[PDB]
């Protein structure tokens, strides 16, 4: 339904075939599902309708909290405690958001694997590629920081990787 | 529960800022005091580590029965 964004959690157009009876015998599944409908789905629907009627008479709202951007750890002086504190809080929030991004991608992958059935090895290639890219980026950002991680250690890791990449590029240039 | 028992995040955030400022200033002051103590004890040119010397007011500046003191 409309509870979630359908672009963040996409699904295929859901093609399902029409019944094609070939036997004169009746279908026990159809009879049982008609009984289930009439005996289960209607009272539950009525209870939900009553509950939603009660809810509509009391409509109140909650809001998503907004955070502005503060200077990063790169723009902080060495011993400036306040700027470091704000930058560290911002970095921790970004870390949580990145974890949730990875979680969304993994949810997509799992759903595709279940959905595609016997053809999952070929029909889930795109989700697997997206997970591979996101996992590589996340591993580059946050892996091996250890317990007691911080923004400063992440910055040191990025600087080390940048130095290695610059050296490799200059050595390949001399080839 | 939030309305009855707790405050918003800004209170804890800014209280943390104040606490961090106080503690950082105290640490800097401690290091500065140690350095000042070292310098004052090494040179003896400050108010601290002043050890007594003989008072010059004890000297008698009178003729001493001999011209050459
Ligand atoms: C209604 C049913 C559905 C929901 C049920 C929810 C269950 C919740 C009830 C259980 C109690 C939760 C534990 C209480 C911990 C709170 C302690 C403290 O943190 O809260 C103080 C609040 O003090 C309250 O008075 C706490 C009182 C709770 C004490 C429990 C006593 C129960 C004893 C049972 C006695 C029953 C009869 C005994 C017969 C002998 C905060 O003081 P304050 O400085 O303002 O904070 C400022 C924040 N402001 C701005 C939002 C106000």
């Amino acid at each position: 339904p409309d509870s979630w964004d359908k672009d963040v959690y996409p699904e295929p157009p859901r093609r399902t075939p029409a019944p094609a009876p070939q036997t004169s015998l009746p279908n026990p599944v159809t009879y049982l599902t008609k009984i289930f409908d009439l005996l289960v789905d209607r009272p539950v629907t009525l209870a939900r309708e009553f509950i939603e009627q009660q809810h509509a008479k009391n409509r109140y709202y909650y809001y998503h909290r907004e955070f502005r951007r503060v200077p990063d750890i790169t723009e902080c002086e060495e011993k400036d405690i306040l700027c470091m504190f704000e930058a560290e809080m911002q970095w921790r929030r970004d870390y949580k958001v990145d974890q949730e991004i990875v979680n969304i991608i993994q949810e997509r992958l799992k759903a595709c694997q279940q959905r595609e059935g016997e053809s999952y090895r070929q029909n889930c290639a795109k989700e697997l590629e997206q997970f591979t890219q996101v996992s590589k980026a996340f591993q580059d950002r946050y892996s091996d920081l250890g317990a007691h991680y911080s923004a400063r250690k992440c910055l040191a890791k990025q600087k080390q990787r940048m130095l290695a990449e610059r050296k490799a590029a200059k050595e390949a240039a001399a080839a | 529960i939030a309305r009855t028992f707790y405050d918003g995040p800004e209170k804890n955030y800014e209280k943390t800022m104040a606490i961090l400022q106080i503690e950082a200033e105290k640490a800097e002051l401690r290091l500065k005091e140690l350095e000042v103590r070292r310098l004052m004890r090494a040179r003896g040119d400050g108010p601290w580590y002043q050890y007594p010397t003989i008072d010059k007011a004890l000297i008698d500046h009178s003729p001493k029965t001999t011209p050459d003191n």
